[PDB]
C-alpha cells in the first residue's frame, strides 16, 4: 500500500501521468495528428505553470488557462519532424519553459489534442 | 381514412413519431396507428376551426418482421400543436393519453423526428462539449469521473474527504449521489461546502480543474434554484439535477440558470427503467435522450456497454450520436428511425457508469472514444490500497489506453496487453488488477 | 442475509414498499427482494457511518398465486432517507434504479405507505374536499365538469364562447384541455382573459359559482409561475396543472402558491399510462396518486368506471378511498397493500372522465358518492341541440340520480327508469338520450 | 469563386436577400454580387474555423432589364450567423457594411427570406389581426 | 486618464474572421493582438450571441485574455465586448456582466441598435464606470448618396449628444485633401467644444458644445503600417487607429504584427515630436525604424519592393 | 519568425517600444513640450512599477497610476536643460526609482505628454 505523494507530483492533463515521453513517443503523437489531419501549434509558458484564479472567482473563470503561441500554427506541417523541431528550438531559446503541443481540428472548430513536451528543472 | 392518411407527404415543420404498436385481438394496423393519431392530436368543432390543420396523421404502417402484431407506426404532427421551448408540452401532447388506449395492448415511443423550426425554439445544453472542454482545459483523452459511496449515510465532512482523495488521484469529476439532495444525514449547503473545500484543495495540490457535482434537486423550483445560486457564489464548475424525477419544468428552469450563471450541467437519468426498460410499452432511452438535449444538460448518463452484446451496442451508439452530433441519419440498424438535423444546438457529452473496472478501459476508450465521461464508483474506491491510488490507478490505464491508440496499436485487440504493460510501471494500477491478473493472465 | 430479513419488525417511521418482482431465469425470490432492497437504499465505508441504520430492508415474500414468477417483496426504508417534504426525493430513492436491475424481468411498485412522521412534512392539498365545496358552496351532489373541444384547433374567443355555453347550463366547471399551454393558435393570456369574461357571464347568469380549469402548465417553473398569478389576478378560481409532464418539483411549487394566493389546483394525469398500464412493469396508479395528495392538488383525474368490471371498480374504489380519506386499511382486495393513516392532510376530489355519458349517471352517482367531479366531454357537447342544454340535460339527469337516492331508490337496479322519468320533464334530457330509448328501451 | 457560387443549392435554414446592386465602371456583376456576399459575412483564420460554414455565397446574378448597370443579386447566408430573436442582429450582420463598399455605385435591399426555422425564435404581434379583433 | 495613455494615438486592433470563431478562439487572438503593444482589441460589429460563440463565454474568455495580457505589459488593456442585443434588458445583462468582471470598456452598435437603446447604455456605462465603443454600422445605408438621406456629421452629432466614448470615423487612407476635410470637420464637431462655421470641411453652422465631453475618434479599414505617419498628421493625438489586416495579416503572426504596428507609431511620434514632418519623411521614417524591428522589416517587405 | 519573448519585455507606455533614448533624443522630448506650452513636471517610482488593483476591481480602477511626484511642475521652464538637470538629480538620489517626465497642458486641463526617462537595473 503506498501513498500517493501530496507533494511534487503537479500533472499537466493528458499523458502526464505516463513516464516522460521519449521523442519516438513525441514523434508518435504528432504522427497520430497529424494523420487525423489536425493543425499542429506550439505554446509555451514560463511563470504560471497551473490555473489559478487571480481576477475573478465565479464559476469557470480560471486564469492560466492561456499560454503563449511559440510561433504560429503549423497549416499544412507534413512531417512531424517539423514539429519536433521547433520544441527543440523553444528548449534552448527558453530552458525555463512548459512547453506543450495542441492540435486543432479547425472543421468541428475544437482544439482535440493537447499533451506537455518539456518541463523545467524538477518539474 | 381521417386519421390514416398513407397519402401524406411530409412537412419539414412537422414532428414525426415512430411508435411501435401492438394492438388488440382483432384491431387491424391501420385501425391501430390511425388511433394512435387521433388521440395524440384532435376530434370536434372543426368547422368553426379545421380538423385538417391540426390534425396528426398516421402516414405508415410497417410490421416489424419478428415480432407477433408489432408494427412501426408513423404519425406526423402539425409545428402549431407545439409550445415552442416546452418539452412538458410536446410529451403531453405525444405520450399524454393514446398508452392507456384499449385498442391496443402496449405502445411504445421509438424515435421522434424533431423539425429544425422546433428545435430553434430550445436553448438546449448550457455549454455543450465543445465549451466544456475548453472551460475546463481538457483535451484529448475521455474526462474520469468518480461515484463517493454509500449513496446514502455518509456525512458532509465525509463526503468531502471522499472527494478530496479521490480528485487528487487524478480523476476529473467526483459525483454526489443522484439522490443526496438534503437529509437527517447531510443537509446540502454543508455538503456543497465541504464539497468546495475538497474540490479546491485537490485542484491547487495537481494543478488540474476539478469539479464536483453538488446535486441540486430539490423538492420545489425555489429550493432548487437556492442551491444552485449558492453553487454559483463558491465559484465551483458544475451542479447536477435528476431531470425525470425533478421533471422537464424545473430542468428547463435550472439549465437557463447554468446558461445565464456560467456552470455546467450534469444530469441523472433516476427513474428512467420505470419508463424505457420493457421492450413493448413506454419510450425508448434515445427519446428521452433528445427530450434531455432540448431541455439541457451538458453531461447525460448513457449507461455502460460493459457486457454488452454488439447488437445492443450499437442502439447505445446510435443515441450516443444523437446526443453529441449536428446530423444523425437514419439508420434502422442503431435504432435511428429518423435523420436529426440538430440546426447546430450543443452536444451532450455522455456518461459511461456502473460495472465499468480498470480492464474495462481499452473497450470503453474503443466504443465511446474522446467525448465522453467514464464513471467508476467501485473502481475508484474499491481499490484496495485506497481511492486516491485507485484514481491514479484509473488515470494511467486511460492515458495508456490513449497513448496505444495514437501510436496506431488496436485497443480491441491489445486491450488487455496494453493495460498489462502499464500495470509494469505503476504499483497502483498493478494492485488495481490483481485478480484480473489470475483469471486471465 | 444483509438485505433480506425476515426477523424484521417494522417501525412506525418507515417507509414500506410493496413491489410486486418477477425474478430472472433461475434467481430465488429471497435474492430478488433483497437486490431491490440493497439497490434502493446503500453499499460501502459503513464503518465510517453505519450500513444498518440507512439500509433498505426486504422483510417479506409473498407469492402471487396465479401467475409465473411473480412475488409480492415488502421493503422497509429508514425515515432518514428522506428529504422532507420532496415527492422528488421519495421517488429517486425508490424507484430510481431498482427497474433496470438486470436481474429481475420486470418490476411494479404496487403501494407505499407513508409513515405519519413524513405526511407531516407536507403540505398536501392547497384546500382538499371540505374547503372546496365551502368556497364554492355546492354541497350535496356530485360536481359537474365539461370539457371543451376540439383539444387543439380552437381560438381564445372561441373557447370563451364555449366555456360560457356549457357553464350556463347548469355544469359547474369547464376545463382547459390537458394541452392547452400557449400554442401559435390560442396562447394563454388571451385564453385566461376571455375565459374569465365568459365564466364570470355564465355565473352572473344562473347565480352558481363557476370557475374553469385555466392551465398554467409552462416549460418552466417561470412561466407557469407567471400564469398562475394573472388567474389570481382576474379573481377566478381554479387553475389546472399537468403534475406529471409539468414533474413533482414544478407541481409543489404552483400547489404552495395556490394555498397561499387561494386558487384550487384541478391535476391531469397525462402521460399516467406510459408508467402504469402494463401489469408487470411500472408503478401502479395509487402510488402515483399518492404521491399527488402529498405534493397538491384539489381535483385529480381518477378515470371511470363505465364499462369496468366489478374486479376493476373495487381497484378503483381503493385508491379513490386513498384520495379522499383520512384513514384506510389494509384491504389486499381493492389492491390497499398497506394501511394508511393521512393525519389529517385534506383529501383530493376525484375525477371521473371519459365515455362519460347521461345514461351512466345513477351507476357513477353510486359508485363514486357525493365527492366526485363527473366529468363530460362528448355528453355536454355531444349533444345536438348545443352544449348549454347538453348542460341543463347532464345537470338534471345528476340532480335526479341524487333525488331518487334520497327517496330511498335503488340506483343499481332503478337507474334506467330514473333517467327515463326525468326525461319526461326535461326535453333536454329526453334530446340527450334518444338513441339509448332505441336500445332499451 | 469563393463567394460566387452559382453551384449552389439553397438550405431551407438560409436567409436569402435580393440585393438590387449598381457595380461601378468596369465591375463586373460577378465580383459585385460576390463583394456583397463577402462583406455581409467573413474573411479568415478559417483553418481553425471554416470559412465555407459561415460564408455568404452569391448564388445567382439577374439584370434588371430596363436600368443601367442594375442587377439583382441574390445571396445566401448561413442560420449560424444569426442571433435568434434579435432584428437588430439581422440588420447589422446584411446591411451594416456592405452599402457603403467602394466597388458597388448604389445597392438597395430588395427583400429578404426568413426561412421557417428563424421565424419561430421571434415572438411577432404581441397580438395580430385575429385577436385584436 | 482612467488608462493612463498620453500623447500617441491608441491603437486597436480587429479579431478576424467576422463571424465563424470560437469563444476560447477568440480568446487566443485577444490575448495575442494586446501583447504586442495594442491598447484595445475589438468584437466585431457583429458578434453578439450566436450559435458558435454566445457572449458570456465570449465575455469570461476575453476578460482572461486582456488581463493575461495587461500582467504581462505592464500596460492598461481593454477589448470592447460588443453588448448589442435584440432588447432593452439583454442588452443591459451584458452590460452588467462586463461590470461584474471589471473590464474598462464594452461596445454598442448605435445605429442597429437605435438611439433610445444607446441612450440606455450610455446612461449605465455612466453609472458603472465602463467606456462605450460606438460603431457605425448601417450608416451608409443612410449617408452615402449624395442626394438623399442624413450626412454622417449629423449621425456623428447624435452619437456625442447620446453617448458614447470612441466612434467610428472612417478612414482617410486613399482619399482626396477635398474628402480629408469634410473628414476633419466632423472629426472637430466630435472632440471640441466651439466648432465654427466653415462650410468649407461641410461646418454648416458654428455649434457651441458648452462642455459636453469630447468622442475619441476610431480611424479603421485599409489601415496599413506604412499609413501610420499620414493619420498621425491627419488625426493626430485624440485617435484611435484601429488595424484589422495590419495586426492580423503580418505574417509572423499578430503578437509581433502588434509590436509592428506599436513601433510604426512610437517612431511617427518621436518624429513629429524632434521637429521633422511625416507628410514628407514618412516613407523615410518608417524606412529608419525598420532597420531596428524585425517586426517592422517583415511587416513592410512588400512596401519596399514598390517603394524603395 | 520570430517569437516576442513572454517575459522581461515590460513597457512604460509611450516610446517605450523605442531604444532606449540618448540625452540628446530626452532633450528634444523636452523641447517639443516646451515648444507647445506644456509645463514639465517629473514623477518618480521605487516599487510598483506598474499597474496593479489592489484595492478594488470595479470597472476602471487600478492602482499604480499615481507616481510620486519630483518637486514641483516646472512652470516658466524655459530650457530643457532645466528638467534635465532634474532627471540626473533624481537617478543620483534614487537609482532604484522608475523616474518619467510628464507635462500638463493647463488650458484643456488634460496631462498631454508621458515617456520614462530612467529605470533600475535590469529594466
Ligand atoms: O449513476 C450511476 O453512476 C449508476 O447509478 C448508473 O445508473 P443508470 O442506470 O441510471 O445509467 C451507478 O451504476 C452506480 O451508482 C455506480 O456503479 P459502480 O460502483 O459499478 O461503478
Ligand atoms: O382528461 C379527460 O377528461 C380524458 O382525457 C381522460 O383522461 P385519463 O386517462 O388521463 O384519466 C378525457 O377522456 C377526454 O378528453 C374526454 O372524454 P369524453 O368526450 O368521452 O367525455
Ligand atoms: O469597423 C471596422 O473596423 C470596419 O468594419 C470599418 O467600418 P466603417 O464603415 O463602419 O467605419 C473595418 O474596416 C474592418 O472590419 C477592418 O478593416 P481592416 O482589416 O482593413 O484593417
Amino acid at each position: 500500500m503506498q501513498v500517493w505523494p501530496p507533494i511534487n507530483k503537479k500533472k499537466y492533463e493528458t499523458l502526464s501521468y505516463l513516464p516522460d515521453l521519449s521523442q519516438e513517443q513525441l514523434l508518435s503523437e504528432v504522427e497520430y495528428l497529424l494523420k487525423n489531419g489536425w493543425v499542429p501549434c506550439l505554446e509555451f509558458e514560463t511563470e504560471h505553470g497551473f490555473v489559478y484564479r487571480e481576477n475573478n472567482k465565479s464559476p469557470g473563470y480560471y486564469d492560466g488557462r492561456y499560454w503563449t503561441m511559440w510561433k504560429l500554427p503549423m497549416f499544412g506541417c507534413t512531417d512531424a519532424t517539423q514539429v519536433l523541431a521547433e520544441v527543440e528550438e523553444a528548449k534552448k531559446a527558453y530552458p525555463q519553459a512548459w512547453i506543450r503541443i495542441i492540435g486543432f481540428d479547425n472543421v468541428r472548430q475544437v482544439q482535440c489534442i493537447s499533451f506537455i513536451a518539456y518541463k523545467p528543472e524538477g518539474y | 381514412l381521417t386519421y390514416y392518411t398513407p397519402e401524406y407527404q411530409t412537412k419539414d415543420t412537422d414532428i414525426l413519431a415512430a411508435f411501435r404498436v401492438t394492438p388488440q385481438p382483432g384491431v387491424p394496423p391501420e385501425e391501430a396507428g390511425a388511433a394512435v393519431a387521433a388521440e395524440s392530436s384532435t376530434v370536434w368543432t372543426d368547422g368553426l376551426t379545421s380538423l385538417d390543420r391540426y390534425k396528426g396523421r398516421c402516414y405508415r404502417i410497417e410490421r416489424v418482421v419478428g415480432e407477433k402484431d408489432q408494427y412501426i407506426a408513423y404519425v406526423a404532427y402539425p409545428l402549431d400543436l407545439f409550445e415552442e421551448g416546452s418539452v412538458t408540452n410536446m410529451f403531453t401532447s405525444i405520450v399524454g393519453n393514446v398508452f392507456g388506449f384499449k385498442a391496443l395492448r402496449a405502445l411504445r415511443l421509438e424515435d421522434l423526428r424533431i423539425p429544425p423550426a422546433y428545435v430553434k425554439t430550445f436553448q438546449g445544453p448550457p455549454h455543450g462539449i465543445q465549451v466544456e472542454r475548453d472551460k475546463l482545459n481538457k483535451y484529448g483523452r475521455p474526462l474520469l469521473g468518480c461515484t463517493i459511496k454509500p449513496k446514502l449515510g455518509l456525512s458532509a465532512k465525509n463526503y468531502g474527504r471522499a472527494v478530496y482523495e479521490c480528485l487528487r488521484g487524478g480523476l476529473d469529476f467526483t459525483k454526489d449521489d443522484e439522490n443526496v439532495n438534503s437529509q437527517p444525514f447531510m443537509r446540502w449547503r454543508d455538503r456543497f461546502l465541504f464539497c468546495a473545500e475538497a474540490l479546491y484543495k485537490a485542484q491547487a495540490e495537481t494543478g488540474e480543474i476539478k469539479g464536483h457535482y453538488l446535486n441540486a434537486t430539490a423538492g420545489t423550483c425555489e429550493e432548487m434554484i437556492k442551491r444552485a445560486v449558492f453553487a454559483r457564489e463558491l465559484g465551483v464548475p458544475i451542479v447536477m439535477h435528476d431531470y425525470l424525477t425533478g421533471g422537464f419544468t424545473a430542468n428547463t428552469s435550472l439549465a437557463h440558470y447554468c446558461r445565464d450563471n456560467g456552470l455546467l450541467l450534469h444530469i441523472h437519468r433516476a427513474m428512467h427503467a420505470v419508463i424505457d426498460r420493457q421492450k413493448n410499452h413506454g419510450i425508448h432511452f434515445r427519446v428521452l435522450a433528445k427530450a434531455l438535449r432540448m431541455s439541457g444538460g451538458d453531461h447525460i448518463h448513457s449507461g455502460t456497454v460493459v457486457g454488452k452484446l454488439e447488437g445492443e451496442r450499437d442502439i447505445t451508439l446510435g443515441f450516443v450520436d444523437l446526443l453529441r452530433d449536428d446530423f444523425v441519419e437514419q439508420d434502422r440498424s442503431r435504432g435511428i428511425y429518423f435523420t436529426q438535423d440538430w440546426v447546430s444546438l450543443p452536444g451532450v457529452l455522455p456518461v459511461a457508469s456502473g460495472g465499468i473496472h480498470v480492464w474495462h478501459m481499452p473497450a470503453l476508450t474503443e466504443i465511446f472514444g474522446d467525448d465522453s465521461v467514464l464513471q467508476f464508483g467501485g473502481g475508484t474506491l474499491g481499490h484496495p490500497w485506497g481511492n486516491a491510488p485507485g484514481a491514479v490507478a484509473n488515470r494511467v490505464a486511460l492515458e495508456a489506453c490513449v497513448k496505444a491508440r495514437n501510436e496506431g496499436r488496436d485497443l480491441a485487440q491489445e486491450g488487455n496487453e496494453i493495460i498489462r504493460e502499464a500495470c509494469k510501471w505503476s504499483p497502483e494500477l498493478a494492485a488495481a488488477c490483481e485478480v484480473w491478473k489470475e483469471i486471465v493472465f
